[PDB]
């Protein structure tokens, strides 16, 4: 009689405790997904932003390096001004770009990479190992270690 | 005998 | 009185003179809410319009220009204070909002003919902070830790009390800012010491000796500098560049207004940069508009030069923290730990100060930006909430899971996931006609079965037969607390179930938590490279073998010569070299028709 | 003591009972809060490489008003290209910001709303009511209703008289 009330007090409290911490270790678990799930939401949303990002700097660098060096004197003052402005600003988005986990690829000479290197073009050259990097046709860019875009770059063959 | 994976 | 049952959310508001912060416990470790428009510091500043609003905030910090009489900042040290103070009587001059006398002759501010104490505008950022807090959580909050100074006598303890309760909060205790920090840093289960917070870099320098005894902190003394805070190095560094920008070209900055504000950006980013790296580079083209044409301007900042600008600011905070040792009756050899609070302590230059200061290495694990409101927090789940009980939650050593047909280790539970858990997978068989299913169960994190450990194998017999993929399998397991897990195979549709009790569940407790997870990162692009190989030689086998069957079913009048993309996958498949066979998977025909 | 040792263990275990249906109250808030904070660091969440782009986009505008406009002309070649460069990545950038909700601020005559405007300055502007922007010092930028930079414009005053 009374003693069945220990045996059964007992039995709901193992019971009973247990149920605790299935339910206490199942919020633990769905707050590590909930912070998987915005981590990766704020990373593709930064991808996006870092895909429509690299134009800007590809237009800029382009429009500066078409000016030759040569022509920037002190008589022509205000290509002066303009090409210095223009350089500091291309090294502003690089700073920003870089502090932000987006990081340049200029491999010049370095091995080919299928992973972040695209051969544009095959041609043997001479002083160079086969299959490296010669010249660099487009800049590309990665992410945290992950390339966003491959470097267009021309590789050395055999002659 | 090597279980498989639902896809 | 018995348990209070407080049963709430405790959050822990660092309600300060210019900034003001609010965390929650999320868990086992602290987080700092954002406020709406983003940023994790709500400026303290409550104004007032013409007709009636209580803009606080930013959306107060801006209007400000605007509204100079009726825009009360810094308030926090006008309370508990009496009108017939020196500190209020040489602070009223300075500020443009009106200071009046009370009833009971208290510094009160005034807004369009209406009273104000002191502790109603700590209220108002209160309220803001309590619907920040729940805008995040998404019920109320009802319950705060609010952190005061630690030299707050039991007036302005009691004003701020006041203020917790208007503003709708239920303050268990008001806490001391070094108490907040050293809970931040871990030290309150912690034997006995003497321990001095080191608070540089907010609108005041406070260093205060505190000590652990029994487990509870007693703050011995407190000293610092009131007119020495992070806006001064700033302004600093400011000076510097503007007098050198003026050197080098001939153009005053001062006069200006927009850069003006670009160079002090400039200025603070560079600062923040001056504390991981030698140099820096301020750049700032288009900076000024001048006849001849513009000027950019260029400057390279050694850490050297930055340290010898403000090594009188720095050297200003030697004498409070030396009277502070006297007056605490303690020596360089009597304190035990040192902890840096504050946006500036980050800087090499002042960590060595410190240690040169009190012969100690200080501890700077803690983000001195956030270390009272995270305190505060940890203190606010402590008292009210239950969060020891997660405390001694064990987590999983290593994740778990078992084997599967083409060499995959299925990944059932993960690595660090919590004991108490149970998780099913459903797994139908290997191919037609199997009647004998058998499980391996390993723990490990690379992606491969046996490349790992094997805890150990059973094997659920018996399959009423039926064509591949269809017959059902729940392998679950119902790994209980204390490590104990029950590892089960489900035969659903059927009987013929099986269970295990394998241990050695985390039982060699060891560095193998570090030590097979560091090789475990390095070894994962080739161990996903090998994996994904072998996905899809089990995809182009699976899709031959339904081609194959088809083909024998379906005999008569074929001429399917043509059809012999098998050979073809079948070299495919002997050749360790080609990315993977999914682009080659086109090998589903059924012009036959059955 | 049997019996009130008893009473306290039952006592428990309505107490963990209780702290069961706190718990499953708890997970059915962090589901619900994790649901809207995916969602909040969906629409936002580069608020930090915008904040930081803010101030390239500026330079690239000051950059284009700069030159006097009227050397721009063939007997120059070269600052013809790259006034244009600079033009097209000025548009680019343009484009970029509004393809992800970054909306310029630039509120010439609206009224005064403290929550995106940073006032300068309260001069008297004669002719326009008060409360309005006279001038708008710099262009603000916002994105999905979360402003990063107020437009920093200055109120007027009413007439002293």
């Amino acid at each position: 009689t009374l003693l069945e009330e220990k045996v059964k007090l007992e039995e709901q409290l193992k019971e009973t405790v247990e149920k605790y911490k299935r339910a206490l270790a199942d919020t633990e678990n769905l707050r590590q997904r909930s912070q998987k799930l915005v981590e990766e939401a704020k990373l593709y949303g930064i991808q996006a932003f870092c895909k429509d990002l690299l134009e800007v700097a590809d237009v800029l660098e382009k429009a500066t390096q078409c000016v030759p060096k040569e022509e920037i004197k002190d008589d022509n003052p205000h290509l002066k001004n303009l090409y210095e402005g223009l350089v500091m600003t291309e090294v502003q988005i690089q700073k920003v770009f870089t502090k932000h986990g987006l990081l340049k690829l200029n491999p010049v000479g370095a091995k080919f990479d299928p992973a972040e290197h695209e051969a544009l073009f095959h041609t043997p050259v001479e002083g160079k190992e086969p299959g490296t990097v010669a010249l660099v046709s487009k800049v590309g860019y990665k992410l945290h270690g992950r390339t966003l875009r491959p470097a267009l770059v021309g590789v050395v063959k055999e002659a | 005998v090597l279980l498989l994976d639902v896809t | 009185m018995a348990s209070e049952a407080i049963k709430g959310a405790v959050v822990g508001i660092d309600l300060g003179t210019t900034n003001s912060c609010v965390a929650v416990m999320e868990g086992k470790q602290a987080k700092v809410l954002e406020n709406a428009e983003g940023a994790r510091t709500t400026p303290s500043v409550v104004a007032f319009t013409a007709d009636g609003e209580r803009l606080v905030g930013m959306p107060a910090k801006r209007q400000a220009v605007t509204n100079p009489n009726n825009t009360f900042y810094a308030t926090k040290r006008l309370i508990g204070w009496r009108y017939d103070d020196p500190e209020v009587q040489k602070d009223i001059k300075n500020v443009p909002f009106k200071i009046v006398r009370a009833s009971n002759g208290d510094a009160w501010v005034e807004a369009h003919g209406k009273l104000y104490s002191p502790s109603q505008i700590g209220a108002f950022v209160l309220m803001k902070m309590k619907e920040t807090a729940e805008n995040y959580l998404g019920h109320t909050a009802k319950n705060a830790v609010i952190t005061v100074p630690a030299y707050f006598n039991d007036s302005q303890r009691q004003a701020t009390k006041d203020a917790g309760q208007i503003s709708g909060l239920n303050v268990l205790r008001v806490i001391n800012e070094p108490t907040a920090a050293a809970l931040a840093y871990g030290l309150d289960k912690s034997e006995d010491k003497v321990i001095a917070v080191y608070d540089l870099g907010g609108g005041t320098f406070d260093i205060s000796i505190l000590e652990i005894q029994k487990g509870v902190f007693e703050v011995k003394s407190t000293n610092g500098d009131t007119f020495l805070g992070g806006e001064d190095f700033d302004q600093a560094l400011l000076r510097h560049i503007v007098k050198e920008f003026k050197r080098e070209t001939g153009v005053d900055l001062t006069k200006d207004n927009m850069a003006l504000q670009r160079v002090r950006e400039a200025a603070e980013k560079a600062k923040c940069e001056l504390s991981s790296s030698v140099q820096t580079d301020i750049n700032l083209p288009y900076l000024t508009m001048d006849s001849s044409g513009p000027k950019h301007l260029n400057m390279k900042l050694t850490r050297a030069q930055f340290e010898g600008i403000v090594t009188d600011l720095i050297r200003r905070t030697i004498a409070p923290c030396q009277k502070a040792m006297q007056d605490a009756e303690v020596s360089k050899s009597d304190i035990g730990e040192v902890i840096l609070v504050g946006g500036m302590t980050r800087m090499p230059k002042v960590q060595q100060t410190v240690q040169d200061l009190f012969g100690r290495a200080p501890s700077k694990a803690v983000n001195p930006d956030e270390a009272v409101a995270i305190g505060a927090a940890i203190q606010g789940g402590v008292l009210a909430g239950d969060v020891t009980d997660v405390l001694l939650l064990d987590v999983t050593p290593l994740s778990l899971g078992i084997e599967t047909l083409g060499g995959v280790f299925t990944k059932l539970i993960n690595r660090n996931t919590t004991i108490p858990t149970k998780k099913s997978q459903v797994f139908s068989t290997a191919a037609d006609g199997q009647t004998q299913v058998e499980i391996k169960v390993c723990q490990g994190e690379r992606e491969m079965a046996g490349d790992n450990k094997l805890l150990g194998q059973f094997t659920l017999i018996g399959i009423p037969p039926a064509p591949r993929g269809v017959p059902q399998i729940e392998v679950t397991f119902d790994i209980d607390a204390n490590g104990i897990v029950h590892v089960s195979a489900k035969d659903k549709g059927t009987g013929r179930e099986q269970q295990i009790v394998i241990q050695s569940s985390g039982g060699l407790s060891k560095d193998d938590i570090e030590n097979m997870v560091k090789n475990a990162e390095k070894y994962a692009e080739e161990d996903r490279r090998k994996k994904e190989r072998v996905e899809a030689v089990n995809m182009a086998e699976g899709i031959i073998h339904d081609t194959e069957t088809k083909m024998e079913e379906f005999k008569d009048q074929l001429p399917a010569d043509e059809c012999n993309k098998l050979k073809e996958e079948i070299s495919k498949m002997r050749e360790l070299l080609a990315r993977k066979d999914s682009e080659t998977g086109e090998n589903i025909r059924q012009a036959a028709s059955s």
